């Protein structure tokens, strides 16, 4: 006649994802059993279920508690469109059918994405990591579609969509890999080795998330945007600051997590993949995307980016192979962007690592037909030197650190808005 | 019915270049593909034999040499 | 001061009420499973963990229960013992009731105080309605002789175990002990931690999310509008019946789970509680699923031993006379052991009546099955029709049996009190 | 005085249902020994071998055969 | 140039000897290294060292921390002493000697006894446990005057007195006992045996000291000594319920003291003697002596009482035995009760327990002869009975509770009787 | 000097009776002499043997027996 | 919103390195893991380089705490010197270069050195170790000169010029034999050893620092110095008071520090150079230098006396032996003083030490002469008995100590000169 | 022009004390040389013979026998 259980919801005890050292402690106490049954290559598949049950739950049990209800919404919405297309799988494998069925599994995803620009309030579906657990549900039809994926059980479907360490925002799995890591225990070597990488990734992801991270946003960050916003413009010193001093707090802030979410995981006996490997140093585009994020953008590049190209090559839309690739890129990025959110300024991100990564491949293309061409004469191609890299990693990163000062949002309240 | 011919008279149709003899040579070093290219050649398997190599897993590491293209193929048809 | 307040000021904590009570008995009882993973047991660290989570339990508003426990003890070994060293001299099958009438004396005291003047005795405390079937169960050993000899330590560790003190799962001696002596091995111990992890679960969905919206959301409401509404029978009568039904098994499943687990936790498997009881075909399969410890210690020690009594004096001619009245009488006392009032004999009386008529239904169907081989007539099948016909007569049955057992009728009606 | 020509004689001594040619069937689906009738036949047998056999311990498989009542007899005789 | 050092080692931590649980933790921990060392058959001996110093030094440092000072000058006078008998010891050997010897070796404890009997305030040269200290020493030098010890160092010396678990008032040990215990580690299940013994005392201490002392002595004791106070006369109802709460009250907490000693002491691989061991189920007073404060009864029938028979008979002063055996008796019981405190009710105490002793031996000797006599006779000897088993619990019970009403010092307050 | 002669020639005579046809019989049993009666022994190979027993730490069990007490003598004429 | 970051820097935790008992208490839970780990033969370089900068961070904040940023720079400044140098030597070795870019390393400490005592107040670049820090530099840079160094990657320079336990003023230490010890971890029973050690260091620097230090510093200094200071005169008896007693608490301070040095660098598995090993008993002077600072006047005698020899008398600019030893050991000691600080005493303390050394060898070599002359005349040498070797250490011991009493400073109170 | 004879010749060019004899005893037990004098000898050299052997590193374990100077100078010339 009430209601009020969502009240009763927040009454639970809430627990921040990696938000404080004294969390590490009930995790370490927490998963001991499990790390002590993998080294005798025994998995309990009761206890891993309780421990990340429980961990889930304090996470998401903050102040919009009620987001639990969403999660007990959502998975039911998955499994109810993943069998679906499973059972049709065995007798029929139409195109349009799995379209539909990807569509209906990434459904809740453009709810919550675009609810917001039309109505003006969070729509009920969301909660805290439903960004990135649609890619593990729309990744298990995908390959379901390939015929690489067969019968399986719910026990590792609802193991692997929910997986602990890598819920709220963390890296991003593949079923096939995810399973076959999952069953081969291994060795005592492999996990002592396991054992020592998770420990040197808990303590760089408390360098990382609690000082640097700390440092460069409760301290740095809102002084510059203050002084940004006061000075007005189009651009000045003040921006420029904010938008490196962000860029830097951004990228600790998301190494340090991805850290914390690999040695749990490591500690679970499963290795996640990595999202950085020194972003920073990258002298190219191309070469940055493959250092940035790195299981986001990997996974758009199997999926996304991959079946678009294919698929427009089947078709042969385009007379030449680069307007294809140029095509291919644009709209990968931009679905990229609209996966951040439907904004003006996550589109403008989008759009522009789009052109920037159309630009960096026609120079590339235009280099290596000058360098054949030298070679086809017998002169000597350009150099390569310690100017030439430094001169790359500048210009690269100067271009990363823009489109961050785009993502940042910052823009909008400096440059547009009335204040 | 052999396909080493077909993959092999199919490639020069437009890349342009004599892959008669060279065939166990590394492309990589060759740079007669760039990576990326291959893709042109995954419709050819398309165009006449109507069947699809999956692309989920798909990384540079194992189709990379022509040798496994080739022999891919056959078990791809049965699994 | 040095009084009642003293033992009130103590720390209270509910039995199985809030999941940091897990946390708390999951790091007490660890050194003891890992300590039984090696095939030895520490006795003494044992019974300090099950006395202080008694006293945590029973240190509530009311903790004046701990003395009178305290009594409660005493008494039972003043008598028990009292039958042992009786035992080994002669059965006069008359000294045996004596000492099982004393033996049960706290527990019918504790059920007619309430009943009598105004108010419950002193002698009263949390577990007592599951304390005294142990006692009466080693009275019973002793008097058929199975059990001959055994020490205070296994006897006020097998009667005051921790985590079926409150209301768990009712244990026997023989088996108990036996199960305490033997350590199992190591693939069992594994199977049984994981299977306690499971039951924990089971038991937080059970009691901690289902009883809460079965109980605290719906229950008061539907009971407030059935109240206003009035009349003999409505709709919220219906809804009452159903959620408080469904909340009563709820909570109780969720219980039993809990102390199972723990009980695994502390290396024995406790007789089981609840296995799916909705899914009865019939009456009488519902009471080997529904509450299963409690109904199969009133089916051993109270069912046979009276068919037993009253075949051996040969006082009804035919069997079913017979059956119809031990089961009858059986669940008359089960009602009474619930308390005395009027609505607990009425649960009482109306499931031995139903299963008294679920007896003659059988054999009915017996005879009209044989009657139809004789005759070459196939007999009547049971694919999907009777089978849900069956279970759903059965699962009305038994929530209507819920209604009277949950004393609403008490308010609804205006019967004397 | 031998106990299994006892049980002969029991089992048809008031039944007769002429059982003796029906032995090492499965007399649960016969219709005789049933979930309530068992206990009938064991008071029975009290009345012959005068022994006060314990119920709490009776478990369902226990008499499942009527060897193991013979030699269950035999074996509390002794002790 | 001032003295203002006693303010100096004021300040430093006072954690508590046994005091809250969680020094069990510290400890417990900071005994780690000495365990494991002992499983390899490794004993580290500075490292225990340290340990010890550690902690008894926080024990000490209290309110009245200045007894610190005190310990530094106790210490070093047994060491000026002891060595200096070791060296007459490998010269001559002479009775004289050696008593001046044992007096200068136990003077600070008869300063710290006497002081308050004269002065009325505590002596400086006093800490927390000097009474359980100076029996090591005096144990010692009564070694050495007997043979038995002839060599050891300094190590040893002050590894042994001060032996950290058994120093506030805690089980009195001997030197070869103990350094036999030292020197030969046990072997692993030896060890293992002593580490579940040692958490069960833990476990029973606990229950002694925190439970069951607190409600005996800080609940009930306070109201019934204001009552019995109030109440008057030389005896009453609520004097008696002091004497008996009083009792148990001493009885547990030296108990649990003793258990947490034993408990400490086997974690460091040493046996330490046991103190109590069922003391109120005995039968006799005899009996009663070798249950009640053990380690103490024992010290003084091996070092007090025995040699004090010896020297009475060697010079036959008394023509039969059992007026030697009386006095003896006596006498011990006397020193014992000058030990506790040289008071009015202390003495009082040592001298009831020896006229208790005394008739207990009269009365074994009667019934001992009466059995004699009848079994001459042909008659059935004296019975056995439960119930005359009951009757001497009993009796021996009530005469123990006396004395430990008389050894309260209660008397001293509800008789205002100074002298 | 032997000490058996000693020894039997004082056993007859500090208790008044003769038993010196048992000495390998238990006094904690027998009963002839009690456990603090021992040191009556202890001064009086004092007088003969003129070597005084340590009693610093041999407590009811290092020289319980009579032959050991016989053999002791000689054990400490040695050191 | 930070204001300055100054402020951010004060805000932080300080911890006086080796102040309170508790900060071996947190050092030695930290080390823990790295000392287990030790024990096989592997080693968390990740958990060592984060435990040194916190502790270093922790030591280097509070009042001072805009030292740490000119630390950062230092760091800077020799990777700027170091690796210049060592692309030089990798081709070429000329003098000029290696002095050039020794005076470079050596900059920061003589701007240090010499700003205060040039009309100003503190240096900018100072920080708490800088005295102990440019010594490794340059011996980074001195090993290179002479070739005995080739190679070396980053993290082996900035771990042992970072050295955590020898931060602030710890054991001078060369980098061949550190690298070396770094390199091969001990055995088990080597390790064993080391931790006796280290904890027998700790219980003497507790005695030494804790204790010793604070009765001869904290309580008898400040009385004696304002006696002298009221007294005033050239010299009095409270002046010889106040030096005996300040050059024991320095003695004290210093041998607390380099044990707490020598017992973290033993638990972290290297062994420093000691520093003390029992000063005061030098017969002559010129063993007191091999005992009293042991590190550092090592450091002297190899780097800096014996490279001036050789350069000395391969120019062949004097004649006789006697004069190159004694202008070597005057620069020698004169650049110590320096080293201390350039004031009037300090400059003072070092020529003082400077004129014993030279007069001890001048007294060697003439009693030598003597003694030959009498044994080739047939006169018997000059006697080695007791009362000479008193008499010497006795004359060493009050030279020392008025070395102590230069040193201290407190001439420039008494006297008020230079001021 | 001999180097084995200018190795002798080195150590009595200075001295002029005639230490050949000399050669594999204790330098210390003589007293001819010690910490100090043996440096002038250690200095002697490398005007000659050019070789910049480091001092920096130099302990009291590396000249203490005589022996092992000379072969590890020879071995050090070209290297
Ligand atoms: C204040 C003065 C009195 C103080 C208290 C005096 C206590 C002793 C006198 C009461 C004695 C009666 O108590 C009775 O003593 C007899 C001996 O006769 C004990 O009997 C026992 O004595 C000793 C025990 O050490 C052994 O020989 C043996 O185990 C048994 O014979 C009984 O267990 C006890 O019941």
């Amino acid at each position: 006649f009430q209601g009020s259980m969502i009240d009763f919801l927040k009454q639970l005890p809430h627990l921040e994802p990696y938000g404080n050292p004294f969390y590490f402690i009930y995790l370490g106490i927490a998963l001991l059993p499990i790390f002590i049954g993998l080294f005798f290559k025994k998995r309990f598949a009761i206890y891993e279920c309780l421990v990340s049950i429980t961990f889930i739950v304090l996470a998401l049990t903050g102040t919009h508690a009620s987001q639990i209800l969403a999660l007990l919404f959502y998975i039911v919405w998955q499994i109810i469109w993943v069998y679906s297309y499973k059972r049709y799988r065995s007798q029929r494998d139409n195109k349009w059918v799995f379209y539909l069925h990807s569509f209906l599994v990434v459904l809740p995803l453009i709810l919550v994405k675009v609810e917001p620009t039309i109505n003006g309030t969070q729509s009920l579906l969301n909660f805290l990591g439903i960004s990135y657990l649609t890619f593990r549900a729309v990744g298990m039809i995908i390959e379901m579609r390939d015929g690489v994926l067969k019968e399986f059980t719910l026990g590792e479907f609802l193991r692997f969509m929910l997986f602990m360490p890598t819920f709220t925002s963390g890296p991003i799995d593949r079923f096939k890999r995810f399973n076959e890591d999952y069953q081969s225990i291994p060795n005592r070597d492999e996990l002592l080795n396991m054992l020592e990488q998770a420990v040197k990734y808990i303590m760089l992801g408390f360098l990382y998330k609690f000082v640097l991270a700390q440092i460069f946003g409760s301290m740095l960050l809102p002084p510059l945007k203050a002084q940004a916003l006061s000075q007005g413009g189009i651009f000045n010193l003040p921006t420029l600051g904010v938008m490196y001093v962000y860029g830097f707090d951004l990228f600790f802030d998301f190494a340090g997590y991805s850290m914390f979410a690999l040695a749990v995981s490591n500690l679970m006996g499963i290795k996640s993949p990595i999202n950085f490997d020194k972003p920073f140093i990258s002298r190219d585009m191309k070469e940055f995307w493959n250092r940035w994020h790195m299981s986001l953008s990997f996974w758009f590049r199997d999926f996304v980016f991959m079946r678009l190209v294919i698929v427009l090559m089947r078709n042969k839309v385009f007379k030449n192979r680069n307007t294809t690739s140029n095509v291919a890129y644009i709209i990968n990025m931009m679905v990229m962007g609209f996966w951040h959110g439907i904004t003006w300024y996550y589109i403008a991100y989008g759009i522009f690592h789009g052109i920037g990564l159309v630009i960096n491949d026609a120079w590339l293309r235009k280099k290596k037909t000058i360098n054949k061409d030298r070679k086809k004469a017998g002169l000597k191609p350009l150099p390569e030197n310690k100017w030439t890299k430094a001169l790359g990693i500048f210009i690269t990163f100067n271009t990363v650190m823009l489109s961050f000062l785009i993502f940042s949002g910052f823009l909008n309240d400096l440059w547009f808005t009335k204040k | 019915m052999d396909v080493k011919a077909e993959v092999i008279e199919i490639i020069d149709e437009l890349f342009m270049e004599d892959v008669s003899d060279m065939m166990d040579e590394d492309l990589f070093d060759a740079g007669v593909l760039d990576s990326m290219g291959t893709v042109e050649l995954i419709v050819e398997l398309e165009s006449r034999f109507d069947i699809r190599v999956p692309v989920s897993e798909f990384g540079r590491d194992d189709w990379n040499t022509a040798n496994k293209i080739v022999e891919g193929v056959t078990e791809l048809r049965n699994a």
